[PDB]
């Protein structure tokens, strides 16, 4: 899910 | 502060395509990700689609009525946003949005806005409004009719912003490819004829200004 | 491709009553990761862009007053608002970024207050529409509430039902009542061919219909 990409 | 300025949007004919900016200041455009989102008029809000930073390699997803329509590209070193659109359709009028997509801690939600840059499609042609005089008891009512123009919007005031109290501008109307709108204003009789009460509509469309003194 | 469901489309709410308005997700908006259900909810004044109020379903922005509350979890949300200003006049968004974003139909708050009569106020074409050759005459129903009114023209004592245009303004900012604009286009030479033009409004604050009138001489 997009919501868990960093920075 | 931060700022988000969109840029672009105009009148479009249909089936050809437009590339709309969005300058920013205020805060490290490279560190991140951006969307942009639109509205028909009185409509809801419809996210488009975003794009990653440099380090998450400048990629991009978009909302299911415009992938494959339109692409969203930056220029990190002149911190702006792009959003080319190309096969415009009259559902495509609408104003756009410009927004950070705040991902710092997970968050993932929309913290700062645009003003918006309105896009209309249509095949009408850009045309001038024929601003008219209204006139006919502790107070009076004076109006104002804007007719037959293209495209919205019209902006309109009375005495250049002075008179701000008992105003009404109502929605234009769409007729025959051209709109028409009016406003009303409500005074004390003992203030006009005496003081003058001025119309002003402005129709950046088509560079037009125009004052109208309401007399009886 | 998370479908997001409002409801209701539209509430009216008076100054101090407490409200809520629901989110529904056809998917989790759970993150097993983040900890977080990322639900946000958005709130837009007339003519403003909008604006971010609460994130992570129950998370209140930073500046936004206490009494806006948003809570649930998985697929069902919630967005309450208890003490309501009438400044709160709005359409509240929600919007899920768990994956991609998608936002909700919103919800639009209207405000109550007391049934107000319209005023009204007819006026006839301006002399230099009539030199361009066209004659529109124009009448205002002013400040009423409820919104539903109706608008009858007259001319002659006939009833006129062909070239007129309604429009209606959204709440007034300063005593949430509605106005509405109506007018009646006609030709130079078909407004001279008869002298009595009325406009008839009906509105629920009396079954004595509100009239207004003038001569072409
Ligand atoms: C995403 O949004 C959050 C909050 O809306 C941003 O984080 C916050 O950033 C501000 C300034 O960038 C931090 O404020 C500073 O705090 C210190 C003391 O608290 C104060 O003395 C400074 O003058 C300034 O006010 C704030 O602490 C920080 N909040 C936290 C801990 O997250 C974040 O920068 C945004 N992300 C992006 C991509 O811009």
């Amino acid at each position: 899910p997009t919501s868990s990409e960093q920075i | 502060e931060v700022n988000l300025v969109e840029s672009g949007g105009g009148l479009v004919q249909p089936g050809g395509s437009l590339r709309l900016s969005c300058a920013t200041s205020g805060f490290t455009f490279i560190d991140n990700y951006m969307s942009w989102v639109r509205q028909p008029p009185g409509k809801a809000l419809e996210w488009l689609g975003f794009i990653r930073n440099k380090v998450n390699g400048y990629t991009t997803e978009y909302g299911p009525s415009v992938k494959g329509r339109f692409t969203i590209s930056r220029d990190d070193s002149q911190s702006i946003l792009y959003l080319q659109m190309n096969t415009l359709r009259t559902e495509d009028s609408a104003t756009y949005y410009c927004v950070r997509d705040n991902g710092s801690d997970y968050r993932w939600y929309f913290d700062v806005w645009g003003a918006g840059t309105t896009v209309t499609v249509s095949s009408a042609k850009t045309t001038p409004p024929s601003v008219y005089p209204l006139a006919p008891n502790s107070m009076v009512t004076l109006g104002c009719l804007v007719k037959g123009y293209f495209p919205e919007p019209v902006t309109v005031t009375w005495n250049s912003g002075s008179l701000s109290s008992g105003v009404h501008t109502f929605p234009a109307v769409l007729q025959s490819d051209l709109y028409t709108l009016s406003s009303s204003v409500t005074v004390p009789s003992s203030t006009w004829p005496s003081e003058t009460v001025t119309c002003n509509v402005a129709h950046p469309a088509s560079s037009t200004k125009v004052d109208k003194k309401i007399v009886p | 491709d998370i479908v997001m469901s409002q409801s209701p489309s539209s509430l009216a709410v008076s100054a101090g009553e407490r409200v809520t308005m629901t989110c529904k997700s056809s998917q989790s908006l759970f993150n097993s990761k983040t900890r977080r259900n990322y639900l946000a909810w958005y709130q837009q004044k007339p003519g403003q862009s909008p604006k971010l109020l609460i994130y992570w379903a129950s998370t209140r922005e930073s500046g936004v007053p206490d009494r806006f509350t948003g809570s649930g979890s998985g697929t069902e949300f919630t967005l309450t608002i208890s003490s309501v200003q009438a400044e709160d006049l709005a359409v509240y968004y929600c919007k899920q970024s768990y994956n991609l974003r998608t936002f909700g139909g919103g919800t639009k708050l209207e405000i109550k207050r007391a049934d107000a009569a319209p005023t009204v106020s007819i006026f006839p074409p301006s002399s230099e529409q009539l030199t361009s050759g066209g004659a529109s005459v124009v009448c205002f129903l002013n400040n009423f509430y409820p919104k539903d009114i109706n608008v009858k023209w007259k001319i002659d004592g006939s009833e006129r039902q062909n070239g007129v245009l309604n429009s209606w303004t959204d709440q007034d900012s300063k005593d949430s009542t509605y106005s509405m604009s109506s007018t009646l286009t006609l030709t130079k030479d078909e407004y001279e061919r008869h002298n009595s033009y009325t406009c008839e409004a009906t509105h629920k604050t009396s079954t004595s219909p509100i009239v207004k009138s003038f001569n072409r001489n």
